Parts: structure tokens; C-alpha cells; sequence
């Protein structure tokens, strides 16, 4: 930005997402979920409240294509899920490897930064351990130095004006040009949820789909 | 651009791979053919290795009599000892020139003095002692060394283990002006068995005084002993500071990518003691700062820390790339060199270097040096790189500093220069300088953090480990050494020629006011 | 074999080096780097009908000298292995010393020099057997004709068609004793009149000067003429001088450019990081000038300016070579930059002066650069540049030829051409262009056309040449009298101490003053 | 490495412990702050303990005039007085929904039918109704909770003792599914006075028949009252078998050392009864082996036989180690079981299990399992833990088979593999196999003997007897039950979607074939 002020991050909000090609339905996988194995969340096909037949995904994973300098041929993958295993929001990005040198003694460098179930932000790196160059650890370092909640801190932030975490106009219509082909296909039935039980990650086509588009487990 | 230069280098290497991966299944011409094709698309516990208990081992410590080998060496041995890395049918040969009677009383009152103390190997002590022999002979009679070899073979026989023959690490704890004969004598009948054995020599500083007379010994040495076998060795490099240097960057991409011109400020390493050289103007007048640390150990850690990307881990691979960048260094100029002399502390309990009987009065030798030194390729060109050495000043200490170009844009003063600091002295720390957020609600509110990036024999030690387990990363090649003296040796003679002069400072202090405004004059910014 | 691991992981690891260093734009790169690096068998016999009709004999005299045993007898060597030696082949080594076995002289003298590659040394002991040693004096006519006796005895045993024998007498020998070799041979072992010719083979220094190289020509005139008399100048290879001769007089593309309204300088260069090597004294007699300049040099400059040959015959070329110096202005102190090297940075190479068979205060050159003028319509204020060194930055041996700029209309987006022939440190011969880059023509690059399509090295060659009677190569009377003429009055400059020699570091390029000379001298470095 | 985790939780157990023993002597942050600087460095006898005789107590028996309770129930509460465990001023409540006239009559012909007739109880029978009281009422009228509430506080305010109040086990013999209403009605009007007692509710099997139903349940049940109180039973777990397996082991360097993947071969549980199910495929049939006896019964031994070291006895403790290596078991396979289900004996006698009338002809229902578990944790990986369960097999036995590996060097077949049994059916018994040396000589004559190490009401009295004590370690506790359901549940499906089949058996046999070989095919060899 420009600079730090509010209207000067929400223009590069804006000029960034309307690099974005909008997702195709080959780049999405969807899911719903079914009764978790204690039956404490009833499937969601269960619930009388909804109609017979839906289709309606509880659970999408999907790959966007971001078209400029920075950034084409960086796979971006939006990853969300309902009664899945875990409570947790973070972006993780995975930097390239460096196969020369270290080859297995080494693997893809993180950056996390998360937001629940607790705040982090950490880096994963390799380092030696305490004779061989090829002994070594994977570690993280810790980037983090009663505050107000995230939704506070948005009431907190209206009150003195400051618009930065908040969809401008134009950044929003460019946000829904990215997704409503998307939705089109999927309301038309081109794309099916596949059943997930509620508790689990969810389908494994969904793992699947993000090892499929650049991501290393290790 | 600095991206596609990595780039290449990183699609070469994944090209030799896919060779390399089809050429382990069933040849010159079959990359050839390959590429046109590819292109169409307590108790010591032992920690020793299994080879290293598989065959018999003889350590001989020529000049066994000598400082450097009964107060370092020995000690030295002994640790590695303790810590359980000595194969345990050991044998060690002290070897030197006067005749002795009693053995036993030899080891106690000419090396056990002066080995560790402590507690943790105090109960060790006499253990280490059954592994040590004496032998008395001279360092050139072909007689002696035959009689060396029947000894040796005594205790090699001796070994109750599965492979025939004894590896050898002969080590050199001796004037330089006798290596020639010694390896010679060694070659003539001193060689490991036939059967089998490796050979090693580790040799000792100095390797000459400049390019002509380190270029002497090399061809000295040479007809007896390869770059494979020998060992030239340097006290001070560690096994923690070469990893951090090594691993830290080629592991990781984050490191990697930035470990450039596009994004490097400017580089120092530094070297600084306290202690003085009072009563040793009898090694030190005649060699000075520069030659004593800075052509020797502050070049090899410049060479790992600048070196292009290895193919692998292999030693000799590392150490090509230890000589490739060497190559690309400028000779270093009288223009870029600021040069220091101690005299006597402020508080006067230091006296000044030219107060000492064995210092020539009047002598113009150099206990201080900072330098500019260029690195004209791809990755370096227009960094400076700075070197500083110093006895006799504020503190001992021993660090890489890595200052990274501002991010001026957005934050202004609200962020500074990111840094990476690699110290070995006083104590070992690896830390990332950076700004962070802090929390509680402006962008511009915020901190800067070190980051520490870490995660046992000393340097010396570890350097003998090294050379028994056969890895020659933190030596000196024979090519290298000669590349670092001719960075160096210009330099050398316009300060013997008097054609740039010391400036004094009082020991105790930082050094000459005018090394630090040449710092600062060479892009570090003060933080 | 976890030795299969290693040893092509070190392949790679070389591959890789090659490709870091150049940086190809890479598949093709490892595939022409990976072949080279790759790069008991009966003879074959390839001598002509003619040469296995006769019987031959080499005599080589000063068998057990340096440049015999070193040089001449390996490369005889060379040539058998190769099939370039009729089947009979006598060889005797003719020298002064006594010796009690002559088999063990032939395996510690001579077989001690032979090449130790795995296809030549299997050859050396069916080599030997047509070696024999020889005990005379170089002034006796009666020594003569008992080394006469020896060889009709091997030829009149000859089992081929023609009676007599040919026979080569290699002097391997200082200048000093040619004449009464000569006479000796003309008297005492000249071939049986029944047939076969006479070739001698005569070592430089052919003198040091005009006087002192005419004296040694009229003393060996009567007995051996310039049919006869093969002048060796061993650095002279065939390939670069078919180099010299048929890209050029073949083309009608480099016919039109090989003059002054297209040259704008010509180089001859002649590089070896090898200093005097403790034979500093022997050198200091001779010099930079008279060891490489005045001969090797000059023959190079008498191929590449001479006027278009009468036909491809010997004699013809020689003509052409006698013809164009004939039109080349002495050599001026002014136009002669000299250098004398000091200690390598490393020792490696100790100082001339160092050397303590080199007389203090010795002002001889290791080094030289100088211009030639050669006065006529093809040349005219065309610099002609020789360039020899010992000691410098490394061993190459080039003609560069730069042609004149053109400066419209492409100004800075194009620079000279040249063409090059290299010898050292291995063959080369190419033209450097500008072309196109694949919008703005201003956009050019400069490339590098490869002209150039185990042959005998360039020594072997002449021998070779001798044998079949070629004279191309090797230096006629007239010829050398012509090269004393441009060289001698600069000679007399140097020795009566007008030019002084700079001193230049062993390893280096040379004196800074000699790239100055050469700047000025028409050449423009882009 | 087997040794080292063992001393990791030896080194924490031991830092905890001298925390404890500063921290005893006058607060979280002196914790990290004590942590910092460690780093620096006939007649029943009345047997009941004395709050036991301190407070009333009324166990009230729900559903009283049910099987299970008159049967079992009661008849147990007799033993427990007999055996003198019941305080002396015991109020007992059968508590059921028919009214009734003669209290003294249904007493008789209701309860002591089924009394121990023997003859060291038969004198107590009259004097333990005097004890017991009938209260007529339903399981959800608040009104009758409200009517008992006033009945207890009655006979609780009656109590010639110290402390006021009274201490209440609510017993539901009762079908699970009114469980819930029960408990509501306890929690709205029949709790303990304010003043004091604690409240305790044992509850009966089935609980639930998987994952889904036995949660559900446990919601149910956990509004009103908690792990402390709810009192999960298991008729067949024994105190005599728990102690075997938690003393012999933990208690004991020798065992302790040797509970691991690293000394142990192959373990099996083992169920096996003669009688069959004849006449009770109204319970059996929608059960089946796996969930009557292996889910519940067999899981909570191999939870006590696997589970790591508690820090105490505390019962708490014990069972925070049940949960924790239950959760380390991979849910069974169908790949990993093999089922039976029993046909009439060879002699005739014993009548098929689908030869019955309460039993749906053509059923699949297994009468026999043999299943193996991975244990997936340092201890165990690797190892094969057998379950066996069957009906009208061949012997009534409860047995756990340890199998330790051989020591094949020095000794080869004049030794063989050490075994463990702890044994509790038809008798107690525990022994180890060793291989000992015979007297009168060579070193390889050697013979096996199994050592004794041995050293009272039934297992179901027992668990009566824990639970009026206060201790909870054989009952299943609720996150327990959930994992052991998770274990299981994924099989049971594959068995009722018909993936996998049982074999037939006759009746009196070991069971199917198949078994066995599934077993020794499971790293178990025969001795």
C-alpha cells in the first residue's frame, strides 16, 4: 500500500482480487457431513428443517488463480468445514524446497499464522542439531510477542473510523465475480458434496485435491 | 534476476538428477543421449561409528614434548575420550627427540598436568593414559620411522577385531620447517599395511607467510601426501558456527532467497580479544594480525558464508565452492584497510605491545585490522564485506552480523534493518533481528524481536573428529589456501613496504576511532 | 557396488561445473560436454606405394641429447604407431659416447620418453628392434663410412622391389657442427648411386643474425641443396598453415576481405607460462626475438600475407613466402616493446635474474612485442603485430585478424569482426559476427562460427613432411636471409643497449606498456 | 530406548515429587519459580471403617422385585452383611411398582428364596430383613420421589451416631431406557440433605450397544450426576484379578521392567464358558459375544494389563490410564476377527443356538469371537493382544496369557518361552513359567516350573462393596466407555452389513478351527 492508511490498503485489497480468475467447478471439491459416531451432531440430512434432497455443501475446498506478477502459478487454496475434527483459522503458507543440499535432510520452510483456537504465528525452518551437516531438526520459531475479541476489535475499530477490515463496495463486487460462476454450477448440479462424517476432516478427495495442488505433508 | 540466477542453478541441478535417475538403471554416452531426449518434452559411552570399531587405529603426536602438543593436543585426545568418540582400542604414540626412562612418570608429569580437572573426566584420567605410548626418535633418520612402523604393526596385530591392517592419523605438532622430512620419512616406511589402513596427516599453522612460501610447502608436501589425506588445521573453527553457517541458509528457502546482493546491506565478521600478546612478540612481531586470524580463520568463515550452493554435503564438494568464490575475491587494497597497535591501558595494568623485551623497538606490527574486502560476482557484487580483527580490545568476542536493506516503504521509522547475527565467542547464539506488531491498536506501534534460531567437544576437538571420521569440509585445501594468499599477500607487502601505518589505541578500548568511522563509511548502519 | 554411486555422482559433479562456469542458454551443452569427456592393435600400414618400394633410414645425430631423446625419437615413435613409417624402417641413433649395452641404452635413453598411452606402449618393444645405436665422431669421414657400411648392409637385405636406400640424417646437434656433418655425409655416406635420396634435417639457431646465417648457409651449399636441406621449425603445424592457405585462397568470401581496405591490424601471438627452467644461461644468448620471432613468427606472418601461389606446389608457396618479405621494413626500436619476467606470485617460476646461470645485469628479453610494416598494395598501413612471452598468463598460440569497423550504421550496436586461428592450447578457427537477436534491429549479439571441421602433432607433421619430400613448411635459404634482414638492425638496437626490457611478474600478461603498444597499434579490445 | 521412556516418567514423577515436598512447606508461581531452581544443580464382624459407622446410609434397590434384584441383587447385599461390610445401621429400600400388603411376606417369598442357603449364612437370613423396607411407586412421578425423600429422612434423622444427614447408593436394576427418568427424579426430590451425604447411583448393562447409543445415554445421565457419583457396573470384573494385575506389575521392578513390546511376545484375554444361551435369545441374539463380554468385560482388563504407570492409586488416576491407552487401540478390523456361533453337541445334548424358539431363525449372531487389537504407542507397537470370548465351548476359564519372547541364545530347546497367567475362573491363580536347572550335571539339563505368586465376597459383591467405599477404578468411567465403543463399533457394523460370517461349532468343542489357526498365526507358539 500506498501507505498504511485504511482507504490505501482497501485499494490494494481491490486491485489484487480483481487479478483473481473466477474459481471453476475443477477446482472445487464439496462435502456434507453425516452423523458424527457419538450422534451428538445429528447428520445434516437429519434435521427435519432440511428439504429432502439437498445438495447444500457444509464443507468446500477450492483452488483460486491469482493472474499477476507476484503471484501466477501460486496455488491459493480456501479451505472451509463445518463439523469437521478440529476448531481452528490459520493461513499456512509452504515456501518452495530446497532439494540441493540437504535433499531428505530437508523439507519445505512454513509460515502459520493462526487465529484459533489460540493466536500464532510461527515459522518452521530446519537447523542443525547440538558431527554430520546431515543431522537435522525441523523447529519452529515463534513470532509472537485481556484484549478485545476480533469482533470487538471491529465495533472498537467503527468507533474511530477506521474502515480497513471492512468490504468496500467495489472490493465486494469483484469478490462475488470471483465465486458466482462458481455458484452457478453448483446450484445448476455440476458439482456434487461428497458425504463426510461429522467429526472427520472430511472427504479424503479434499486432501487429496490440496497434495494435488502444490502441498507437501511431510 | 537474482531469482533466475538461483533458478538456473537449482533447474541444472534438477536436470543432473533425472540423469542421475535413469543412469542408475543400466556410461559417457548415455547422458548424451538422455539429454537430447530429456530436452524433447560417569561412564564414557561409546558414540564411535561401526567402521571406526572395525579396524585398528594409531595415532601418532609427533613433538610430543613440545606446548602446543602435551597443553592442547593430548588434552584435546583426552576430551574426545571422555565424550566417548575415541574407537576404544585406541592406540596413541607420543613421539619426539629425547630419550626417556621411566614411561609412566613421562605421561603423569609432562601430559597429565594439563589435562582436564573437572570432575566428569578427573575419575577418567588414568583409563586414557593405558592407550599412550612413548617412542623416542628423530624426525628425518629412515631408520626411526621403520622402527615406528614395527611398533605400530606390534599394536596393530594386537587388535582383537575383524578387518586387518591400521588406520593412521599422524599429527605434526611441529615446526613447519620440519613437515617436509617427517612426510618424507613417513612415505619411505611408515605407511599404513598393504592389507589395509587409511593415511592421514594433520599439519599445523603457520602454512607460510604469503603466496611464495605457502606455495613451498604445498609443493613440499605434496609428493608424499594428497589433498584426500592431509589435514591443514585451524583451532578456532568450529562445528557449531559452520553448521549454523551451512544448514541455516541451504536448508531453508527463507534464508536462501535473500542471501544476496538484492537484499544484503553489508557483512562483518568479527574477531576481538582482550588479551594482549605480552612475552610472545617472539611468534607474533613477525606475523601479525592480519596473517595470525584473518587471511587463515576469518577467510575460511567468509568462504563458507559466501560460497554459491553445493551439489551435496560432500566435502570436497563444499570445498569447491569454498575456492570458486575465494576466486571471485579482489585482492584486498592499502586504500581499504584501516590497522591498529596496542599500548598501554587507560588504568595502566595492561602494558602497551612495544613494552616487551621480545618485540623489536619501534615495530610497526599490526594487533588490529578492519577491512574491506569485494566480491565481485552474480551474488556479491557492490556488498561490502568487512573483516576486523583486534587484540587487546573491549571484549572477546567472535560473530558473524548480516545487516538486510530497509524496507523503507511502508513503515518509515516505524521499522529498522533486519539483521542475522552468527556468534561463536563469548558463547555460541544465532538470532534473526526483526519488527514485529505489538498488541493493544495502530499499524505503526511496533517492536523490534530477536528470533533465536538454535536449538560437547570444543572447536579443536571437534576438528580432530572430523579428520578421524575422514571429513575435510573445515580444512584448508591445498588450492584454496593458495587463492587466500593471493587475496591477501599485496596487501601484506605495502604494509611491509611502510606504505600504510598502524594507528595506536589504548588496550582496553573498541581500537582506533578511525576503524569504526571506516565501518560506518562502508554502508552498516548503527541500530 | 556402492562405488556405482560415487563415481558417476563425481561425473555429474563435473558436468555440473562445466554448465555453472559457461552458462549455456544446457541439455546440448552436457551432451557435447559428456563425450569430451570420453574424447592390443595391429598397425596399418598407410605409407604410399613409393616409400614401401625402397628401404629408409633415419640417421639421428645427438641420439642421446635432450631434444633427441625427448622430442625426436617419441615422435618417430608417434609416426610408427600410426603407420606413417614403411614396414622396414631403420633408425640409428648416431652419437659420441661409448656404450657396453645399447639394449639397455634403447629402453632407459629412448623407451623412458615414449608416450605411456595404452594404444602406443604396446607397440614400443616392436619399435626398439628397428633401433640401432651408433658410436662415432660428427668429423671423420672414415667414422662416416663405417656408419655407411651398417646401413647398405640393412638395405642391400631390403625385402622390396628397388635396390639402394633413402636416408634421412636428422641433426639433432648444435649449429656449430653442421658443416662437417655435412661434409662428412657428402663424403663418407651418401646413398648407393644404384638409388635413393638424400633429406637432412638441420635444428635451429640457423645463426643470429643476417652475416652469421648466410656464413652457415654457403658452409653447408655444396653438399646439400635446398631440395635437400629441410629447415625444422617444430611449432609449425600442417593443420593451422591449411588453415592459413585454404579458407582463405579457396573463398571468394575471405579472397575479397584479406587485404588493407578491409584489415584494420593483423596479430601473431605466441604465449607459454613455462619460464627458462634453470636453462636461463643457454637463453640469454638468444632471446625472446631469435628464439620464436625471427623464425616460428615470420613464417606464420610469410603465410598469411603472401599474394595468391602460382599453384599448391612446395616451391610456389615457397616463392610467395620469399616474395612478401621481401617487401617488409626492418623492424624499428620504436616499434619494439621488450619485457623481462621476474617471480611468479606462488615461486612456482623463480626470476629470470634468479636463474644463477644467468649472468648479472642481463637485459635479454623473455618477452617481446613489436609492429612490422609490410609495404605494398595488399598491405600498406596494415599493423602487423608479433607478440611472444615466456612466463605470462597462460599457453596459447593465435593469428587474430581484426577487420575494420563498420561504424554506420549500426554504430555501437555492432565492433569488429575477426578471424582467428588458433593452435594452442588447441586447434581453433572462427569468425566473430554480429547478428540478429530472435523488434529493434539495434538489438545484436555477437557469435562465434566454428570454421573447423588421433592425427600427428605439428612436429610429427614435419617429419612426416620430410619423409614425403614436402617443403612447405620448413624455411628455404632465401627466405632466411630475408628474415635476418627485417630483424638484424633491431638485434644490433637490443645489444648495444637503446631498448631496456620491463619487468614483468611471471603469470601476468607482460608489461602493461606492451597492451598500451598494441592498443596503439590499430587494435580496439571491445 | 524401552529403558529410557521408563526413566523419563521415573525422572518427571520424581521432579513432581520434590516440588511436593518444598511446596508442602508454604501458589502456582511457586512452581515455575522451585522449577528454575531444581534445573540449577458365627458372628458377622463388623470389617467397616469408621466414617463407614459415622453417618446413615440407605442403598435403595430400584425395580426391586425384578430378576436381577431379587436374584442377584439382594442376595448379594446378604453376603456384603454376612462378611460384616454393611454398617451396622444399614437402611435398605426395594423400591418397585406393584403395591403390597405384607411387607414380611414379600421379604420372604420374594428375596430370601434366593439367599445363601449355606449353612455359615443361613443364621443371618432373618436378621438382614430386618433391614430392608418395600416402598411401592413409579420411575418418574415426582410425587413418590418427594414420598421416598420423607421415608429415608425417617429412618436417616433415627440414627444413633455422630454426623447428620445420610449417604445414599441408589441401585437401578432397572432397564436402561428409564434410567434417565430415574435420575431426573432422584436430582428433583430424593437427593441427600443439605446438612450432609454424599450420593451415589450404580446403573446396570447394556450401556448402550455402540458409539452412538451409549452417548446418548451418557447425555442423558450427565445433567444430574457426574463421573464422582455414576457407578457404571461390571458383574464379572473382580477385585482379586485387578490387584494381580496392577500390585504384581507395578509394585515390582521385575515385572514392571519387562511389561513392554521389547520382552513380551504375544498376549491373550480369554472369556469361555460351557453353559450356552438356550432360552435367552431374548436378550443374546440383538447383543451378540462382542458386545456382551468383549467390549465391556474383556476391554476393561486389557485397559488395567496395558495401561501406562499412574502417578497414584488414587482411582482417578488409575482410570485417567485406562483412557489413555484406549485411545492408542486402532479400531478392530474385520480382518483381524473370527466369529463362531455354536451348533448342538456331538453327543446330542446341548442344543444349537438357532434351535430355540426366542431366537430368529436363520441368525447370523456370533456365540464366539477371537479378535486381534494394535496397540499403537511405544510400549506396545507391534505386539499382538488376542481377545477370545465364546459360549458353549469346551471349559469355563478367565485367563490372561502373557508370552514373553525366547531367549533362543544360549540355551536353544533346553529352554523356551517364559509365560505369565493371571487366572480367575473356574479358581484364582497366577503363576509365571521359567526354565530352572535340575540338580544332579550338565548346565543344559533343565526343567520348566511355574512359580506361584500367590499369596471373601464374589466379584459382583466386590464391586458393591468399592462402591459404597467411594472407589471407582473397575467401573467404567464415561470418556472410558466412549473410546472402548469407538474401538469397537466400526466391526460391529461390518458385522451386521454381513461382511464377515461366523463359522460353526458344535457345542463342547474349542470352537472353529479357523480360531486357532487365526491365534498361532498371531505370534503365539504352543508350549
Amino acid at each position: 500500500p500506498r501507505s498504511l492508511d485504511a482507504e490505501c490498503i482497501r485499494d490494494e485489497k481491490v486491485s489484487v482480487l480483481k487479478c483473481i480468475e473466477p474459481i471453476t467447478k475443477e477446482n472445487c471439491v464439496l462435502g456434507q457431513y453425516t452423523a458424527s459416531a457419538d450422534g451428538s451432531i445429528p447428520g445434516y440430512l437429519e434435521d427435519v428443517t432440511v428439504p429432502e434432497g439437498s445438495t447444500c455443501p457444509t464443507f468446500a475446498v477450492m483452488r483460486l488463480n491469482i493472474n499477476n506478477d507476484r503471484w501466477a502459478g501460486v496455488p491459493f487454496i480456501l479451505k472451509a468445514g463445518k463439523a469437521v475434527e478440529q476448531k481452528y483459522v490459520a493461513i499456512r503458507i509452504q515456501f518452495r524446497d530446497e532439494v540441493h543440499p540437504y535433499g531428505e535432510a530437508t523439507q519445505r520452510n512454513e509460515l502459520v499464522i493462526r487465529a484459533q483456537p489460540s493466536e500464532a504465528m510461527y515459522v518452521k525452518i530446519t537447523t542443525k542439531v547440538p558431527g554430520d551437516l546431515r543431522q537435522t531438526h525441523q523447529t519452529e520459531l515463534d513470532l509472537t510477542y485481556r484484549l478485545p475479541d476480533a469482533y470487538e476489535s471491529l465495533i472498537n475499530d467503527a468507533l474511530l473510523g477506521n474502515s480497513t477490515n471492512f468490504v468496500r463496495k467495489d472490493e465486494l463486487d469483484v469478490a462475488w465475480r470471483i465465486f458466482t460462476p462458481l455458484l452457478h454450477q453448483i446450484d445448476s448440479g455440476e458439482i456434487k458434496p461428497i458425504p463426510y462424517q461429522a467429526g472427520t476432516r472430511g472427504p479424503k478427495e479434499a486432501d487429496e485435491f490440496i497434495a494435488n495442488n502444490g502441498f507437501k505433508h511431510q | 534476476s537474482h531469482a533466475d540466477q538461483d533458478a538456473y542453478v537449482a533447474d541444472v541441478d534438477g536436470i543432473l538428477d533425472v540423469l542421475r535417475a535413469q543412469v542408475l538403471e543400466r556410461i559417457f554416452q548415455f547422458i548424451s543421449k538422455s539429454a537430447l531426449s530429456l530436452q524433447k518434452d560417569d561412564r564414557i559411552n561409546c558414540k564411535v561409528k561401526d567402521e571406526q570399531k572395525s579396524r585398528a587405529l594409531t595415532i601418532i603426536v609427533f613433538g610430543a614434548s613440545g606446548d602446543l602438543a602435551k597443553k592442547k593436543t593430548f588434552p584435546a585426545l583426552f576430551d574426545l575420550y571422555c565424550g566417548g568418540l575415541l574407537p576404544p582400542e585406541v592406540n596413541i604414540i607420543g613421539y619426539a627427540r629425547t630419550k626417556v626412562d621411566d614411561v609412566e612418570k613421562w605421561k603423569h608429569e609432562t601430559l597429565m598436568k594439563y589435562f582436564s580437572n573437572l570432575s566428569e573426566r578427573g575419575c577418567h584420567a588414568e583409563d586414557f593414559l593405558k592407550h599412550i605410548s612413548y617412542f623416542c626418535g628423530a624426525y628425518d633418520s629412515v631408520d626411526d620411522f621403520k622402527r615406528l612402523d614395527a611398533v605400530i604393526r606390534e599394536k596393530e596385530n594386537a587388535f582383537k577385531g575383524p578387518e586387518k591392517g591400521g588406520n593412521r592419523l599422524f599429527y605434526l605438532a611441529l615446526p613447519p620447517s620440519v613437515f617436509a622430512s617427517v612426510c618424507e620419512s613417513i612415505h619411505k616406511g611408515a605407511m599404513p599395511q598393504e592389507v589395509g589402513g587409511w593415511v592421514r596427516v594433520i599439519i599445523e599453522k603457520p602454512f607460510g607467510r604469503d603466496t611464495k612460501s605457502s606455495a613451498e610447502l604445498s609443493q613440499a608436501l605434496e609428493p608424499f601426501f594428497d589433498e584426500s589425506q592431509l589435514y591443514r588445521i585451524d583451532h578456532y573453527l568450529g562445528k557449531e558456527m559452520v553448521q549454523n553457517i551451512i544448514t541455516t541458509r541451504f536448508a531453508n528457502r527463507i534464508f536462501s532467497a535473500v542471501w544476496n546482493a538484492s537484499n544484503i546491506a553489508c557483512v562483518q565478521i568479527t574477531f576481538k580479544e582482550t588479551i594482549g600478546t605480552e612475552g610472545r612478540g617472539g611468534y607474533f612481531d613477525s606475523i601479525g594480525i592480519i596473517r595470525d586470524v584473518m587471511q587463515n580463520h576469518l577467510t575460511q568463515i567468509l568462504a563458507l558464508l559466501a560460497m554459491e550452493k553445493p551439489r551435496s554435503l560432500d566435502a570436497e564438494c563444499i570445498r569447491d565452492e569454498k575456492v570458486s568464490v575465494l576466486k571471485c575475491i579482489e585482492p584486498i587494497t592499502k586504500e581499504n584497510c584501516v590497522l591498529g597497535q596496542y599500548t598501554a591501558s587507560a588504568d595502566g595494568s595492561i602494558p602497551g605491545y612495544l613494552e616487551d623485551v621480545t618485540v623489536p623497538e619501534g615495530s610497526t606490527c599490526p594487533t588490529f585490522a578492519v577491512m574491506r574486502l569485494n566480491i565481485n560476482n552474480d551474488r556479491w557484487a557492490g556488498v561490502p564485506f568487512i573483516l576486523k580483527a583486534g587484540k587487546a580490545v573491549e571484549q572477546k568476542y567472535v560473530a558473524i552480523r548480516i545487516q538486510f536493506r530497509d524496507e523503507v516503504h511502508p513503515y518509515g521509522e516505524a521499522t529498522q534493518r533486519n539483521e542475522l547475527v552468527i556468534r561463536a565467542q563469548p558463547s555460541e547464539a544465532m538470532y534473526v533481528k526483526i519488527t514485529t506488531k505489538v498488541p493493544g491498536g495502530d499499524l505503526r506501534q511496533t517492536h523490534q524481536t530477536e528470533l533465536d534460531l538454535t536449538y560437547l567437544p570444543d572447536a579443536y576437538e571437534s576438528l580432530i573428529n572430523d579428520a578421524l571420521l575422514g571429513n575435510s569440509t573445515n580444512f584448508v585445501r591445498k588450492d584454496e589456501l593458495d587463492v587466500a594468499w593471493r587475496i591477501f599477500t599485496p596487501l601484506l607487502h605495502q604494509i611491509d613496504s611502510g606504505e600504510i601505518k598502524p594507528i595506536p589505541y589504548q588496550a582496553g578500548t573498541r581500537g582506533p576511532k578511525e576503524a569504526d568511522e571506516f565501518i560506518a563509511n562502508n554502508g552498516f548502519k548503527h541500530q
